[PDB]
C-alpha cells in the first residue's frame, strides 16, 4: 500500500532547545503517536539519528519530497556577518531557513525566537538576530512563549494539517490559544479586582497568594493561555508566586524588562 | 572479538552533530582506521553575556535560563545563587531544600532522555528489533530486570508491530539515513537486546513527561522555571501536602522506571560493549558539587555538596584537591574572540566575538576554552562520580561497586566513554535513592516554617559567583554590580569545559583528547565519534550562550 503521513521539516536557529523540548511534553497526543501516526518528522536535528553529511542527505531528501512539506522552525536567524555567526552543515542558517521558506506548505513559528526574534535580538543584539518573518518577509503562524505550550504547538499543527490555517490575530498567532489575556483568566483576578496586592516575595500577603501585579506581573499585557490549561498538567508561574514575564509578546526581553518592575 | 576498524586514512567532518543540543561541527583526522586528531567546532554564538550589560540584576536569571531549554532550570539557579551572593543575602532553608530539589527533577528527567533519545540509538540497532523473537526477548528482559508488563512478550510485539509498520510505511522520518541502516559492524546487540531498548525507548517518551510535571510542582512549568528570585523562592504552595504528595508519588514512578529500565537496559549494553571501557578516556575531572546542605555561600556549598566538589587529575584517584575558584580562567587563542582576551578569570570576563572562517584551526569555535591551574577538566556525572567514589562518598562506593561487579571491570575502567556513560546513569539512581529523604526533609521543613524568600538589598557596587553543578557538569555564574546594574556577568558553563576548543598552549580540551584513538569501522557513518560525542552530553547553546 502506498501511504502518506504529511512531511515536517523542522529546523534549529538560533535556539535554546526549550521549543523542542515543550513539544515533547505534549499528551494529546504524546509525541510517540504524533510521528509514528499523524505526521512524518522528516528532519529534526535534536532526535534524529542521521548525522553529519546523512543528516544532511535527509534534508535534502525532505525539501524535495513530491509531495511537498510543512516547516517549523525553532530560534531567531542570526544575520550579522553574512550569517555566519549560525551556520548548520557549512551554511548560514538564514540560508538554508530562506530556502526551506520558499517551497514550504506551511510555516509555523515554534516560540518567541523563531516568531519575533527572541532572546538574542535582546538588546544590543550582537548577531543581528531577527525573527522569521522579519528577516525573510513570509507570513508564519506563529506559536510563541518560551516555549509556547504544547497544546498550543501540537494543536496549530494538528489544526493546519485536518481544518486549514487557524484564524490568526496581529501578531501572527492562532486566536484559539492567543486570544486572551493571561491575566484575564488567572485564579489572582479577584484579589487584583480588589487592590489585594504582594508588596515583596517575602511578605504575608504573598503567602496568601494576592495578586503579583506589584511584583511586575506582565499577565494584563501578555495573550497566553496559560492559567487554562496549565503546563505540565499541574501548574503555571503565576500559581508557583511568580509574575509573568510575557513571554508570548514579541521582543518581550526588551518590552516588559524590567522583570520586577511595571516599566 | 577485535574493535571493528577500517583502514582508512583521510579527514571526517560530522555537521551537524545530531541527537545533542545546539550547533556543533567535529572535525577529526584519521589514520589507518583511527582518530589521530580532533577539533571541537562551535557554530552558534548569541552573546547572552554582552547583553545582560547594564541591564537589572534581577533580571538576570530570566535570560542567563534561556541559554538552554534542555538544562532548563539550571542556568535560573546559578544566576539566582550569583545575584544572592552579590548582595550578601543567604536563602532561608526551605529555599535551599525547594531548589535543590528542583535540580533533582531536572537530573532525572534530563539523564533519562539522554540515555534513550539522544545516546541509544548510537549503540541500538532499532531495524534489527524487527528480527528479535519477542518471547526471547521476554525471558532475556526477565532474565537481566525486574518483572514488569511493559517486558512481556505480548507488550514487545506490540513494539515491533508499530515499527514494523513504520517501517514499511515508507517513510523512516527521524530513522532516514541512520548509521545502522542495512548492518554496521560497529553495533554490536543481539536482536532480542535491541527490542527490549527499543521498547524503553518509547516508554521513556511517556515517562519523562511524568518527570517534567515532578520538576514543574516546584518549578511552575517545564521548560524553563518560575520559581526563583532573588533571596530565595516564590512558590509558597510547594512547601505544603498535596502537592510534595504528588511529587512523591511522580518521582516514584519514575524512579521505578530509572530501577527497572534504565539501569538494567544501560548494564546490558555496557556487557556488549565491554571494548569501550578503553576508548574515549581522559584524565582531570572537577565539580563544583550538588545538593548541598549549607548553601549560604560558594564556599560552603562547595564544602556542603552531598555530590561532593573537587579536582582530580592524572586520574589519581588518592587524591581529590579542593577547588579554588581563583583558579578558574578561559582562554580565547582558538576561538572566535578577538585577540587578548586569554587568561581572563570570569570576574574579568571579555566576551569581544572575533569570526574569521569556516575550519580556520586557528580560531574554530564560538566556546571560550575555560582552564584550571594550566589544565582542561571534564565535568559531568563521571567527574562527579570518580570524585564522590575516591572520597568513599556511601551512596556512590555501593551504586559503583554494583556496576563494577556486574560487569567485571576496576573503578578504572571509568576513565572512558563507556564509563562516562554508566556513571550517568549511577548518578540518576543514587538521585533515586536520597528522593524520598529530600522530600520528607522539605515536606517536615514547609510543615513547620514558610519561610521561603529572604529580605535584602541591592548594593551599588559588588561581585558574586554563584555555582551548581548541572546535569552536565560544574556550571558557575559570576556578576560585577556597579551603579547597581549589571557591569559584567559572566557564565562558564560545563559543556564549555567538555567541548570548547583548545587552550593558549594549544591543548586539546575533554572532547578532543576523548577522540584520538577512536577506531572508525565505517568512515560514511562514523557512529564511533557519536558515541564518544554523545557520551559527554553535549550542550553547545550552554557551551557558548
Ligand atoms: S497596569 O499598567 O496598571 N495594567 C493594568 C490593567 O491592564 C494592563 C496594565
Ligand atoms: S522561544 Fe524561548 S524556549 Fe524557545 S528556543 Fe527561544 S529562548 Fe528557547
Ligand atoms: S497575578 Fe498577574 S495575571 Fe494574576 S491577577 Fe495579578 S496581575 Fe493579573
Ligand atoms: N547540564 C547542563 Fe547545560 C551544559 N553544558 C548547563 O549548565
Ligand atoms: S511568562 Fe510566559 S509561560 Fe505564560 S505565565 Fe507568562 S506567558
Ligand atoms: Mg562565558
Ligand atoms: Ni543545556
Ligand atoms: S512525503
Amino acid at each position: 500500500t502506498a501511504k502518506h503521513r504529511p512531511s515536517v521539516v523542522w529546523l534549529h536557529n538560533a535556539e535554546c532547545t526549550g521549543c523542542t523540548e515543550a513539544a515533547i511534553r505534549t499528551i494529546k497526543p504524546y509525541i510517540d503517536a504524533l510521528i509514528l501516526d499523524t505526521i512524518s518528522l522528516d528532519y529534526q536535528e535534536t532526535i534524529m539519528a542521521a548525522a553529519g553529511e546523512a543528516a544532511e542527505a535527509a534534508l535534502h531528501q525532505a525539501l524535495e519530497g513530491k509531495d511537498g512539506y510543512y516547516l517549523v522552525v525553532e530560534g531567531g536567524l542570526p544575520t550579522i556577518d553574512g550569517g555566519q555567526w549560525g551556520m548548520v552543515a557549512g551554511h548560514p542558517m538564514i540560508e538554508t531557513t530562506k530556502k526551506a521558506a520558499a517551497k514550504a506548505k506551511g510555516i509555523i513559528c515554534i516560540g518567541t525566537c523563531s516568531a519575533y526574534g527572541g532572546v538574542q535580538k535582546a538588546k544590543p543584539n550582537p548577531s543581528q538576530a531577527k525573527g522569521v518573518s522579519e528577516a525573510l518577509g513570509v507570513k508564519t503562524i506563529n506559536i510563541p512563549g518560551c516555549p509556547p505550550n504544547p497544546i498550543n504547538f501540537v494543536g496549530a499543527v494538528v489544526h493546519v494539517l485536518t481544518k486549514g490555517i487557524p484564524d490568526l490575530d496581529e501578531n501572527g498567532r492562532p486566536k484559539l490559544f492567543y486570544g486572551e489575556l493571561v491575566h484575564d483568566n488567572c485564579p489572582r483576578l479577584p484579589h487584583f479586582e480588589a487592590s489585594e496586592f504582594a508588596p515583596s516575595f517575602d511578605s504575608e500577603e504573598a503567602k496568601k497568594g494576592f495578586c503579583l501585579y506589584e511584583l511586575g506581573c506582565k499577565g494584563p499585557v501578555t495573550y497566553n493561555n496559560c492559567p487554562k490549561v496549565l503546563f505540565n498538567q499541574v501548574n503555571w508561574p503565576v500559581q508557583a508566586g511568580h509574575p509573568c514575564l510575557g513571554c508570548s509578546e514579541p521582543d518581550f526581553w526588551d518590552t516588559m524588562t524590567p522583570f520586577y518592575e511595571q516599566g | 572479538k577485535p574493535t571493528p576498524q577500517s583502514t582508512f586514512t583521510g579527514p571526517i567532518v560530522v555537521d551537524p552533530i545530531t541527537r545533542i543540543e545546539g550547533h556543533l561541527r567535529i572535525m577529526v583526522e584519521v589514520e589507518n582506521g583511527k582518530v589521530k586528531d580532533a577539533w571541537s567546532s562551535s557554530q552558534l554564538f548569541r552573546g547572552l553575556e554582552i547583553i545582560l550589560k547594564g541591564r537589572d540584576p534581577r533580571d538576570a536569571q530570566h535570560f542567563t535560563q534561556r541559554a538552554c531549554g534542555v538544562c532548563t532550570y539550571v542556568h535560573a539557579l546559578a544566576s539566582s545563587r550569583c545575584v544572592d551572593d552579590a548582595v550578601k543575602v543567604s536563602i532561608p532553608a526551605n529555599a535551599r531544600m525547594m531548589r535543590n530539589l528542583v535540580m533533582a527533577s531536572q537530573y532525572l528527567h534530563d539523564h533519562l532522555v539522554h540515555f534513550y533519545h539522544a545516546h541509544a540509538l548510537d549503540w541500538v540497532d532499532v531495524t534489527a528489533a524487527l528480527k528479535a523473537d519477542p518471547n526471547k526477548a521476554a525471558k532475556l528482559a526477565a532474565s537481566i530486570a525486574p518483572a514488569r508488563p511493559g517486558n512481556s512478550a505480548k507488550a514487545l510485539k506490540a513494539v515491533q508491530d508499530k515499527l514494523k509498520a513504520f517501517v514499511e510505511s515508507g517513510q523512516l522520518g527521524i530513522f532516514t539515513n541512520a548509521y545502522f541502516l542495512g548492518g554496521h559492524k560497529a553495533y554490536y546487540l543481539p536482536p532480542e537486546v535491541d527490542l527490549i531498548a527499543t521498547a524503553h525507548y518509547l516508554e521513556a517518551l511517556h515517562m519523562q513527561v511524568k518527570a517534567a510535571s515532578a520538576m514543574a510542582i516546584l518549578g511552575g512549568k517545564n521548560p524553563h522555571t518560575q520559581f526563583t528570585v532573588v533571596g530565595g523562592c516564590s512558590n509558597y504552595q510547594g512547601l505544603t501536602k498535596d502537592p510534595l504528595a504528588n511529587y512523591l508519588a511522580l518521582s516514584k514512578e519514575v524512579c521505578q522506571f530509572v530501577n527497572e529500565c534504565y539501569i538494567p537496559d544501560l548494564l546490558a549494553v555496557a556487557g556488549f560493549y565491554k571494548d569501550w571501557g578503553g576508548i574515549g578516556g581522559t584524565s582531570n575531572y572537577l565539580a563544583f558539587g550538588e545538593f548541598a546542605t549549607d548553601d549560604s555561600s560558594p564556599e560552603k556549598h562547595l564544602a556542603t555538596s552531598q555530590f561532593p566538589s573537587g579536582v582530580i587529575t592524572g586520574r589519581d584517584l588518592g587524591k581529590v584537591d579542593n577547588v579554588d575558584l581563583g583558579a578558574i580562567y578561559e582562554d580565547v587563542k582558538y576561538s572566535w574572540y578577538a585577540p587578548g582576551g586569554d587568561g581572563k578569570h570570569p570576574y574579568d570576563g571579555v566576551t569581544d566575538p572575533k569570526y574569521t572562517k569556516l575550519d580556520d584551526k586557528d580560531h574554530y569555535s564560538w566556546m571560550k576554552a575555560p582552564r584550571y591551574k594550566g589544565k582542561a577538566m571534564e565535568v559531568g556525572p563521571l567527574a562527579r562520580t570518580f570524585i564522590a567514589y575516591a572520597k568513599g562518598q556511601p551512596d556512590f562506593k555501593k551504586v559503583v561497586d554494583m556496576v563494577l561487579g556486574k560487569l567485571s571491570v576496576p573503578a578504572t575502567a571509568l576513565h572512558s566513554t563507556l564509563g562516562r556513560t554508566a556513571a550517568r546513569g549511577i548518578e540518576t539512581a543514587i538521585v533515586c535513592a536520597n528522593m524520598e529523604k529530600w522530600i520528607k526533609e522539605m515536606a517536615d521543613s514547609g510543615a513547620k516554617d514558610n519561610t521561603l524568600c529572604a529580605k535584602w538589598e541591592m548594593p551599588e557596587e559588588s561581585k558574586g559567583v554563584g555555582l551548581a553543578d548541572a546535569p552536565r557538569g560544574a556550571l558557575s555564574h559570576w556578576i560585577r554590580i556597579k551603579g547597581k546594574k549589571i557591569d559584567n556577568f559572566q557564565l562558564v558553563v560545563p559543556s564549555t569545559w567538555n567541548l570548547g576548543p583548545r587552550g593558549a598552549q594549544g591543548d586539546k580540551s575533554p572532547v578532543e583528547e576523548a577522540l584520538i584513538g577512536t577506531p572508525i569501522a565505517d568512515p560514511k557513518r562514523p557512529v564511533e565519534i557519536l558515541r564518544t560525542v554523545h557520551a559527554f552530553d553535549p550542550c553547545i547553546a550552554c557551551g557558548v550562550h
